[PDB]
RNA sequence: AAGUCUGGGCUAAGUGGUAAAGGAUGUGGCGCCGCGAAGACAGCCAGGAGGUUGGCUUAGAAGCAGCCAUCCUUUAAAGAG
C-alpha cells in the first residue's frame, strides 16, 4: 500500500472507493493499491 | 438525430427499390463467413445486394413509412435484410441457403421475406429455392 | 544483455538450442558467467573474444579519473 | 450573423442590486441619445460569446423602439473575471469605426517545421457603412515561413470598408517553437 | 438501472412470510429469516415479493437494492441453495472427509482440520476439489473464504486453495 | 507491395517518407499492380485495387503522378 | 533566469499586497492563460521553474507567453546578525502579483496540451491559480 | 439569572471544539451543454476485418523495439491500431 497526501488514480483499472472514513485507491495492479494519510 | 435521419434515407431507397428484399440474421459469421455470404450473395445477386445490415427499429419504420407490407416477420434479434429485388433472385436465395445450410452452426439464417410485393411465410421464402 | 548496456548482434539455431550474437563492453562481462547461468536455470552458457574499443558515454568515463 | 437581445430602463436602481439580481448594468448611446439601461447577464452572455464587439446586436426594448447596436466597451471584474458593465453603441445611417475579425485562412510552411502561427490582431480597425459589415477578412496565411509576417497592408478589403489602422501595422506571424534542445543552455 | 424495484420471482413453494423488520423465507431446503429495514416495505403479491422505497433520497435508494436482494437470496436459498468449489493446487497437497469434518493437506507440517458450522456441508469428491454447500450465501461464502484463507494461492507457483474459476496469475521469480 | 519496388526506382522505399520523394509512378502503372495483386484483395475492380496502391504509395514514399 | 539588466535604485521598499490587479487581467497573447487567485511575491526562480516546466511538457512545440517580471528586489541581511546596521544585501528578485493577474500564457498547442501544461506550471508557483480560455470578453479589452 | 422559544435551510464530522499546499464518486443546491423508445448509460451475446510480415530495419520488430508514412477496401462496424 502506498500511503500519502494525494491519492490519485493511477492506470484506467484503478478505482477510487471510500471505506470508513478513508479515501483509498484500488486496483488489479497491486501496486496502485492507495490509501490516504 | 442523428445519423440515424441519414439512416432512414439509404434503407427507405434501397428498399422502395424492391418488393421481394428477405431477411436474415447475419450473426454468428466469423472473418471469412464475413466475406462469405457477402461475396457470394453478389454471385447471384446484382449491386452490393447480400444484406444491407440495419437497425431492426429503423427498417420497421421503414416498412411503415414507405407502407411496404410492414414487414411483420419477427425483425427482434440480429437482423440485415437479405436483398433480392436489389438483384435479380428469387431463387437465388439459394445461394444464400447453400453456405448458410452449412458453414458453421447454423450459418446464415432467415425469419422474414417479402413475396414480389406479399408475405413469403415462416419457411415458405427458405423452400421457395429449394 | 541490455541492462549491461550491450548491443545485440544475432540469434540463430545451432544445435538447437538457439545461439545468440552481440557487442558487449568487456567491463559489464565480469561474472557473466554466474548471472547467464541463473538466467538460464543452469541450462545456458557463452565463449566470448575480443574485438575492438569504442566511446565509454560521458557521464561514467570521468569517475575513474581521480 | 444578426443577433438580438432583450435589454431593459433603469434609474436609481443600484448597480449592485441589479448585479446580485443576475441583470447586467449598462447604457446605450450615440451621437444623439444616452440612456441608462441593463439586461439579463445569462442571455446577453449566450448572446455576446459569438457577437462579441464583432457583429450587430438589436436591444429590443420595453417601449417597442429596437435600436441595432454594436458593443464598443465591456468593462470586467478584475479579480473575478466576469463583466460588470457594457456600453452599447446605437448604430445609424452613417459610417462607423469598428473592429472586423481575422480568419487566418490557409496553413503556413513555417508551421510545417514545427513553427507557430502568432495571430498578433485577431481582428482589424475598420471604417465602413452598418449596412456594409462584412463578418469575415480572409487572410492567406500559408505562404509564410519562420519567420515570416504580415502587415494589414497585405490586406484585401471588400469595397466599401477603409482600413482605420496604420497599414504599418502588424497582423500575425509565425515563430519559432519552445524546445527542449534550447534547455540546454536555459 | 435499479436492483430493489426488480420483481422477485418467488418458486412454487417455498413461502415468504411478512413481519416488523424481518421476513421468513421457508423453503425445501430450510428455512431462513432475513432482516429489513422498518423503512422499507416488503411486500408479498403472486409468486412474487416486491420491496418500496418510502423516498427517493439517498439511504432509501440504498436500501433498496439491498433488501430486494437479501430476500432474492434467501428465496434461492431455500430452493436451490448455494455452493462454492475449491480448487486444491499443489503436489502435496490433497484433502479429505474425516466424518462431518475436512482435513487439510497443505504443506504444513500439520495437516488441518476444519469442522463445519450448522447448515454447512463439506464435500470431496476427487481428493483436489471441495466444495462448500449450504443454504446462506453469505455462510457460505465466508466459510468457502475461511477455508481458502489457509493456504492462499501463491504469487510464483500455482500452489494453494483455490476458487472454482479463480484465475492464476503469476510473476516470475527471478 | 512487393511489386511497387521494381516499378520505382529503389529497392528500399525512402528513408523519411512524405516529405522527400525518390521514385514515382503515374495512374496507370498503379493498376498493373493491380492487374497481378487482385485475387490477393478483397475487392474485385480496378480502380480500386488502385487505390490500395495509391494508398501504399505513402508507406515508402513514392509518390503518384496525377 | 529574470532580474533588470540595470536599476535606477538597488534596494527598494516593501510595500503591500492591497487590491486586486491594476492590470494585466485579461488575454492578450495566447489561447489560454494561468491566472493568479491570491496576492504573492513570486520570486524569479518560481517564474523560470514554471516557464520550463511548461516547455518540457511541449517537448518541441507551442510558445509561452511570461506577463510578468521580476524587477522589485528582495532584500534579506545576512544569517546570524542582529537587528540595525541597514538594510539587508540584495538576494534575488521577484514580481509582485495580485489576484487576477495573468502570469502565463501558452498558444498554438491542443487544448489539453494546454491544460496540462499550465497545470502543471502551477504547482510550481507559491499561490493557487485558475486556468482560463481566451474568451470574446478579452478581446474586447 | 433568562426559551429545551417559533419558522426555513444545511451538517453526521462530536465538524462545531486550533492549520496550508494539495487530494477525493462525502452531501446538498445551482448552471450550460452531450447521448437517449429512430432504444441511450451499465452488464451480457456477435463481430471487431483484409492490400499488409505497413517502408526499411535487428539475425525478429509482423497493428504496439522502432522510426517516418499512415490510406483505402469488403463494410452495419473495425484506428496501417
Ligand atoms: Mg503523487
Ligand atoms: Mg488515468
Ligand atoms: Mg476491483
Ligand atoms: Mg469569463
Ligand atoms: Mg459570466
Ligand atoms: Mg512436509
Ligand atoms: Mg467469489
Ligand atoms: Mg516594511
Ligand atoms: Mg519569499
Ligand atoms: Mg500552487
Ligand atoms: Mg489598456
Ligand atoms: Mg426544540
Ligand atoms: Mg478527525
Ligand atoms: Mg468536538
Ligand atoms: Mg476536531
Ligand atoms: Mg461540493
Ligand atoms: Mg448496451
Ligand atoms: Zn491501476
Amino acid at each position: 500500500m502506498k500511503v500519502r497526501a494525494s491519492v490519485k488514480r493511477i492506470c484506467d483499472k484503478c478505482k477510487v472507493i471510500r471505506r470508513h472514513g478513508r479515501v483509498y485507491v484500488i486496483c488489479e495492479n497491486p501496486k496502485h493499491k492507495q490509501r490516504q494519510g | 438525430k442523428r445519423n440515424v435521419e441519414l439512416l432512414a434515407t439509404l434503407k427507405e431507397n434501397l428498399e422502395r427499390a424492391q418488393g421481394s428484399f428477405f431477411l436474415v440474421n447475419y450473426q454468428g459469421l466469423p472473418a471469412k463467413e464475413t466475406h462469405a455470404l457477402r461475396q457470394a450473395l453478389k454471385q447471384n445477386g446484382a449491386r452490393l445486394f447480400v444484406a444491407k445490415n440495419t437497425l431492426i427499429r429503423l427498417a420497421l419504420k421503414e416498412l411503415g413509412l414507405p407502407e411496404l407490407d410492414g414487414l411483420q416477420g419477427p425483425s427482434a434479434v440480429v437482423f440485415y435484410e437479405d436483398p433480392v429485388a436489389a438483384a435479380k433472385t428469387l431463387v437465388q436465395f439459394a445461394k444464400s441457403n447453400p453456405k448458410g445450410i452449412p458453414q458453421v452452426k447454423s450459418g446464415l439464417l432467415q425469419g422474414q421475406i417479402l413475396t414480389a410485393k406479399d408475405v413469403e411465410a415462416l419457411a415458405e421464402l427458405p423452400t421457395m429455392d429449394e | 544483455l541490455n541492462a549491461r548496456r550491450g548491443q545485440i548482434l544475432g540469434m540463430e539455431p545451432r544445435g538447437n538450442a538457439q545461439v545468440i550474437r552481440a557487442f558487449v563492453p568487456l567491463a559489464e562481462m565480469f561474472g557473466y558467467a554466474t548471472d547467464l547461468r541463473s538466467k538460464t536455470q543452469g541450462r545456458g552458457s557463452f565463449v566470448m573474444f575480443f574485438d575492438h574499443y569504442q566511446e565509454v558515454p560521458k557521464q561514467v568515463q570521468e569517475k575513474l579519473i581521480k | 450573423m444578426e443577433y438580438r437581445l432583450k435589454a431593459y430602463y433603469r434609474e436609481g436602481e443600484k448597480p449592485s442590486a441589479l448585479r446580485r439580481a443576475g441583470k447586467l448594468p449598462g447604457v446605450m448611446y450615440n451621437r444623439h441619445l444616452n440612456r441608462k439601461v441593463y439586461v439579463d447577464l445569462v442571455e446577453f452572455d449566450k448572446v455576446f460569446r459569438q457577437a462579441s464587439i464583432h457583429h450587430v446586436i438589436v436591444l429590443e426594448l420595453p417601449d417597442g423602439q429596437s435600436l441595432p447596436t454594436l458593443v464598443r466597451q465591456v468593462n470586467l471584474d478584475k479579480r473575478r473575471r466576469r463583466p460588470e458593465h457594457v456600453d452599447f453603441f446605437v448604430l445609424s445611417d452613417e459610417p462607423v469605426e469598428m473592429y472586423v475579425p481575422l480568419r487566418f485562412v490557409g496553413t503556413p510552411a513555417g508551421v510545417r517545421a514545427g513553427g507557430v502561427l502568432q495571430e498578433i490582431h485577431r481582428d482589424i480597425l475598420v471604417k465602413v457603412s452598418p449596412r456594409n459589415i462584412p463578418e469575415f477578412i480572409e487572410v492567406d496565411v500559408s505562404g509564410l515561413e519562420i519567420g515570416d509576417s504580415l502587415h494589414a497592408s497585405d490586406l484585401k478589403l471588400p469595397p466599401g470598408v477603409e482600413l482605420a489602422v496604420s497599414p504599418e501595422e502588424t497582423i500575425a506571424a509565425v515563430v519559432p517553437p519552445e524546445d527542449v534542445e534550447k534547455l540546454a543552455e536555459e | 438501472s435499479r436492483i430493489g424495484r426488480l420483481p422477485i420471482p418467488v418458486p412454487k413453494g417455498v413461502s415468504v412470510e411478512v413481519a416488523p423488520g424481518r421476513v421468513k423465507v421457508k423453503g425445501p431446503k430450510g428455512e431462513l429469516e432475513v432482516p429489513v429495514s422498518p423503512e422499507m416495505r416488503v411486500v408479498v403479491e403472486e409468486g412474487v415479493v416486491r420491496v418500496e422505497r418510502p423516498s427517493d433520497e439517498r439511504r432509501h435508494k440504498s436500501l433498496h437494492g439491498l433488501t430486494r436482494t437479501l430476500i432474492a437470496n434467501a428465496v434461492k436459498g431455500v430452493s436451490e441453495g448455494y455452493s462454492k468449489e475449491l480448487l486444491i493446487k499443489g503436489i502435496g497437497y490433497r484433502a479429505r472427509l474425516v466424518g462431518r469434518a475436512l482435513e487439510l493437506t497443505v504443506g504444513f507440517s500439520h495437516p488441518v482440520v476444519v469442522e463445519p458450522p450448522e447448515g454447512i456441508t463439506f464435500e470431496v469428491p476427487e481428493p483436489t476439489r471441495v466444495r462448500v454447500s449450504g443454504i446462506d450465501k453469505q455462510k457460505v461464502g465466508q466459510v468457502a473464504a475461511n477455508i481458502r484463507a489457509i493456504r492462499k494461492p501463491s504469487a510464483y507457483h500455482e500452489k494453494g486453495i483455490y476458487y472454482a474459476g479463480e484465475p492464476v496469475r503469476l510473476k516470475p521469480g527471478k | 507491395s512487393y511489386l511497387i519496388r521494381k516499378a520505382a526506382g529503389l529497392e528500399k522505399g525512402a528513408h523519411k517518407p512524405g516529405r522527400e520523394k525518390v521514385g514515382r509512378i503515374t495512374w496507370e502503372q498503379v493498376l498493373e499492380i493491380a492487374k497481378q495483386k487482385m485475387p490477393d484483395l478483397n475487392t474485385t475492380d480496378l480502380e480500386a485495387a488502385a487505390r490500395m496502391i495509391a494508398g501504399s504509395a505513402r508507406s515508402m514514399g513514392v509518390e503518384v503522378v496525377g | 533566469m529574470l532580474m533588470p539588466r540595470r536599476m535606477k535604485y538597488r534596494k527598494q521598499q516593501r510595500g503591500r499586497l492591497k487590491g486586486a490587479t491594476k492590470g494585466g487581467d485579461y488575454v492578450a497573447f495566447g489561447d489560454y492563460g494561468l491566472v493568479a487567485l491570491e496576492p504573492a511575491w513570486i520570486t524569479a526562480q518560481q517564474i523560470e521553474a514554471a516557464r520550463v516546466a511548461m516547455v518540457r511538457h511541449f517537448r518541441r512545440g507551442g510558445k509561452i507567453f511570461i506577463r510578468i517580471f521580476p524587477d522589485k528586489p528582495y532584500t534579506k541581511k545576512p544569517l546570524e546578525v542582529r537587528m540595525g546596521k541597514g538594510k539587508g544585501n540584495v538576494e534575488g528578485y521577484v514580481a509582485v502579483v495580485k489576484p487576477g493577474r495573468v502570469m502565463f500564457e501558452v498558444a498554438g498547442v491542443t487544448e489539453e496540451q494546454a491544460m496540462e501544461a499550465l497545470r502543471i506550471a502551477g504547482h510550481k508557483l507559491p499561490i493557487k491559480t485558475k486556468i482560463v480560455r481566451r474568451d470574446a470578453y478579452d478581446e474586447a479589452q
